[PDB]
RNA sequence: AACUUAGUAUCUUU
RNA sequence: CAUGGGAUAACAAAGGAGCAGCCUCUAGGCUACCGUUUCGGCUUUUGUUGUUUUUAAAGGUCUAUUGGAGAUUAUGGAGCUGUUUCCCACGGUGUG
RNA sequence: UGCUGUUGCUGUUAAAGGGUUCGUAGUUGAACUGUGGGCUGUGCAGG
């Protein structure tokens, strides 16, 4: 088969959709020619890659799944390698996300002691948000519950990311909505230590 | 509207009391140190027209000394006194 | 009686992983040749072409 | 040490009430104190709270109006059947009319008009009005 | 310390940073922070004065949030862990040292008092280790 | 409409 | 005593290298299985019951061998030797 | 008769905190695995 196929899981090689194939043949020409990604783009495949709207906007988002056992490969190089996937896919907003399994929360005390921690909604639901804005990091969480009865959750982002991210996070916020199907607001925090938001 | 009402729709309370400005509080009939203090609105020019708005402070927040504060806080929410000087 | 038991059991659990490891290099090696084998005849395209 | 939660919690919000505090930190958080805050909110006892996050027991920050008059825990719960209902608002509530004892029910948290409503007893977790 | 054994109020302690991540300019790899881990334990440094000593002179603010295990945890898979736990170890220390100064000062009748302290600490604390089985059944701490 | 940050020295001193 | 509900709690366990274990297609080669201080039991069709045996199948060790995963990079680690995209109105950010 | 107080007592001065500390039974004991979307209609929902 072709050599490019070897990016993506062997289940889809023999019939890879137009944006899986898209994907693997840039990641194979990434493979070389570039001085980072040569050194980390041999161990790696992806596993799927779809497409949202985000609506109200254009430069949809090419969501990519990959295995969750190279994480820590994704995340030396997710920078240069997140850019890299733009400039070949013009319009387009690359996410790169790992495949988490989620455990249904057992009604049983004894089941519930033995579940692993990160297969829990709640730790898969922050990993795949900090998959999204991986360059930024979490500075501080919040819930705000209003009086009709409905909580949303804010998330604050160091302003010095500002330039690099604001941009983005309306895409963030949808394509998590699509993920995880829970509701993220995002705001900045220029003093994070002192819990100092941005006005502007 | 306010009030315990009857079954048949008949508002059985003998007078509805005034309820603080700043606290919520229900100012009973011997207070005799809750407030009603009347600020004049202003028009286009610096004439008052023939408009107030009433403020009622009941007693307690005057004898702890809030009163100022509380004031304060109520006028900006109404928009009589400004929060801060203007940009230079 | 238990302390044989239980020293059978591990040791074959160390000979089951010992096992494993040896068949998923064996599987990395033969896929490596393959890819190898991929690239080769990817060359073979390009002297045609 | 603090033996519950939810009691300090409580007890904290209302002193602020009695104080004629506009808001209240709650510390620390949890979920029954969060269930309790939510069933005080959708009856308007109080206006909008906003859990913060520590990595750790988080805190509360609740805004207040001047409606509650008084909220406390009831220790130890009492579990409660669907014949206590009226001992209990006769016992701890201020009137029939108004007022409020909240409950845990395998149903979930909730107060004891809907608790009655769902047919469902439980235990008793506090009161407000 | 503070509130066991003598009424004492204090709060010092450590705040633990919310934000978790290894700040971009620490460059070493984890391999190679379990490998002074490691090495820092075979020349009888405790787990505590590993720690310190990490922080003080490498950079490494938290070993957790650079491997993602705890000192005591590389060390145990490293078979590197002490025999005894490292506070059971200090207070042992402690109450041996104090019955040494004893033996002499037979009227140091307020060390006497915190003698007994150190040896109901002591003794709460191996209950609890047995209890978690870190410590052998059997274990008794004798005067 | 609940602010994005709101100074200051004195005396002794191998 | 029976049964529905699982929020609040209780009992028990565990103290996390003190850890389970990746499935799957095809070939094959050996080995019957259990009893066992004891010389003993041991499926079906062969018309039936006893006796002696086979072809086997079904497990088990091994040689492989196909195709899929993997919740943590083996094209790795350590030891060893040598030398354009995006935002904005053109500017800014990101990767080269 | 809330003068036996689970509901529901009192303990600075009226009756009543043990001189101090350790401490076993006993009583009590922090947070977390979490409560879903979509569509239609409807309701001063609201900014
Ligand atoms: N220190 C060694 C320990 O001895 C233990 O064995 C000891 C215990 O089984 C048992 O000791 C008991 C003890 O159970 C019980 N809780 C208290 C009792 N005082 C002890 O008894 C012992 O001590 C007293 C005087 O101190 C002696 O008169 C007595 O002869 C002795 N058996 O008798 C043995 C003493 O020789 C265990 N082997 C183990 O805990 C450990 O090896
Ligand atoms: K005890
Ligand atoms: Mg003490
Ligand atoms: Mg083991
Ligand atoms: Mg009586
Ligand atoms: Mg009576
Ligand atoms: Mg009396
Ligand atoms: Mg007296
Ligand atoms: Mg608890």
């Amino acid at each position: 088969m072709q050599p490019h196929l070897r990016k993506l899981r062997k289940l889809k090689r023999g019939k890879p959709s137009d944006l899986e194939e898209s994907v693997a043949k840039a990641l194979f020409e990434l493979e070389a020619s570039h001085k980072t990604l040569r050194q980390e783009l041999p161990r790696f495949h992806v596993n799927t890659v779809r497409e949202v709207k985000v609506p109200r906007s254009k430069k949809t988002v090419l969501v990519v799944f990959y295995p969750l056992r190279f994480l820590m490969l994704v995340r030396k190089v997710q920078r240069a390698l997140t850019s890299e996937l733009e400039k070949r896919h013009p319009g387009c907003l690359v996410m790169l996300v790992a495949q988490r399994q989620i455990t249904k929360r057992p009604t049983d005390v004894y089941k519930l002691q033995k579940v692993q921690r990160s297969k829990t909604s709640t730790a898969v639901f922050e990993n795949i948000l900090n998959d999204m804005i991986y360059p930024s990091d979490v500075v501080g969480r919040r819930w705000r519950c209003r009086t009709d009865g409905s909580k949303l959750m804010k998330v604050f982002l160091d302003a010095r990311d500002r330039k690099r991210i604001e941009s983005r996070l309306r895409a963030v916020a949808y394509v998590y909505k699509q993920l995880t199907h829970r509701r993220v607001s995002f705001g900045f925090m220029w003093n994070p230590k002192l819990q100092q938001v941005s006005t502007r | 509207t306010i009030g315990m009402f009857n079954e048949e729709g008949e508002n059985v309370d003998l007078y509805i009391p005034r309820k603080c400005h700043a606290t919520t509080t229900l100012i009973e009939a011997h207070d005799h140190a809750a407030v009603q203090i009347s600020i004049a609105n202003v028009g286009p020019n610096g004439v008052i027209n023939g408009t107030t708005t009433t403020l009622c402070i009941a007693g307690y927040l005057r004898s702890q000394g809030e009163s100022d504060h509380a004031i304060n806080h109520i006028t900006i929410d109404r928009g009589i006194m400004r929060i801060k000087t203007g940009k230079p | 009686q238990l302390a044989e038991q239980l020293a059978a059991k591990h040791l074959r659990d160390e000979q089951n992983r010992n096992k494993a490891r040896k068949q998923e290099l064996k599987k990395r090696e033969k896929e490596r040749e393959r890819a190898r084998r991929d690239d080769a005849a990817a060359a073979a395209q390009k002297k045609k072409a | 040490t603090m033996m519950s939660v939810l009691a300090n919690a409580l007890r904290t919000i209302a002193s602020a009430e009695r104080r004629g505090k506009r808001q209240v930190l709650i510390r620390p958080s949890s979920k029954v104190v969060v269930k309790f805050l939510q069933v005080m909110q959708k009856h308007g006892y109080i206006g909008e709270f906003e859990i913060i996050d520590d990595h750790r027991a988080g805190k509360i920050v609740v805004n207040l109006n001047g409606r509650l008059n008084k909220c406390g825990a009831i220790c130890p719960r009492f579990d409660c059947a669907t014949t206590d209902y009226e001992k209990w608002m006769k016992n701890i509530l201020p009137s029939r009319q108004f007022g409020f004892v909240v409950l845990t029910t395998s149903l979930g948290i909730m107060d004891h008009e809907e608790a009655r409503s769902r047919n469902t007893g439980g235990k008793v977790l506090g009161f407000f009005y | 310390m503070v509130r066991m054994h003598g009424n004492g109020r204090g709060k010092a302690s450590s705040a633990l940073p919310y934000r978790r991540t290894p700040p971009a300019w620490l460059k070493i790899a984890s391999r190679n922070v379990v490998k002074m881990v490691c090495k820092s334990s075979r020349k009888g440094m405790m787990p505590s004065q590993i720690g310190m000593e990490l922080r003080d002179s490498m950079g490494i603010a938290q070993v957790k949030n650079v491997t993602g295990r705890k000192i005591l945890r590389i060390l145990k898979h490293n078979g590197l862990a002490p025999e005894i736990p490292e506070d059971l170890y200090f207070l042992v220390k402690r109450a041996t040292q104090m019955r040494k100064h004893l033996e002499r000062h037979t009227t140091d009748r307020d060390t006497k008092y915190r003698l007994i302290l150190v040896e109901s600490r002591i003794h709460r604390l191996a209950r609890y280790y047995k209890r978690v089985k870190q410590l052998p059944p059997t274990w008794k701490y004798e005067s």
